[PDB]
């Protein structure tokens, strides 16, 4: 009973534009990696972390672009929440 | 509780037999509307709202949630 690496829902932050970003670029998915498509748009954030973050509150979130299911450091912040 | 997003749709049905619950992502915030089923193994798969038997299937899970028999 097996289903595609594409298909798990992917954690999320929120921001102050209309759509929210991944959480990093990859996880587990179904035995295998789920790797999001080159130029998702991501924050680099470990899961980790992000599963310990107080929901609501505004974070500054480092801004990505998934590369290989690496979500590469852009070297620019913006506001962030868990919660959409 | 709504913390994640679906990025792809499962492509083929999965048999009722093997779902057990689903919550609907309608947040504008995820790149595209889903429904995402539990499986009775709690497995998450995001799948199509507009596929027929991603409706029946929500109408055939409500419906046992409404009937249960003792």
């Amino acid at each position: 009973y097996d289903y595609g690496t594409d298909t798990c829902p992917f954690p999320v932050l929120a921001n102050k534009t209309n759509k929210a970003k991944a959480v990093g670029c990859h996880q587990k998915c179904n035995g295998g990696d789920q790797k999001l498509t080159d130029g998702t748009a991501c924050y680099v954030v470990e899961r980790k972390v992000w599963d310990r973050m107080t929901p609501m509150l505004w974070y500054e979130c480092p801004l990505g672009e998934c590369k290989n299911g690496v979500c590469e450091d852009l070297r620019k912040k913006e506001d962030c929440r868990k919660g959409n | 509780a709504a913390v994640t997003c679906c990025y792809n749709f499962t492509n083929r049905k999965i048999s009722v037999q093997r779902l057990a619950s689903y919550r609907r992502i309608t947040s504008s915030k995820c790149p595209k509307e889903a429904v995402i089923f539990k499986t009775i193994v709690a497995k998450e798969i995001c799948a199509d709202p507009k596929q027929k038997w991603v409706q029946d299937s929500m109408d055939h899970l409500d419906k046992q949630t409404q009937t249960p028999k003792t």
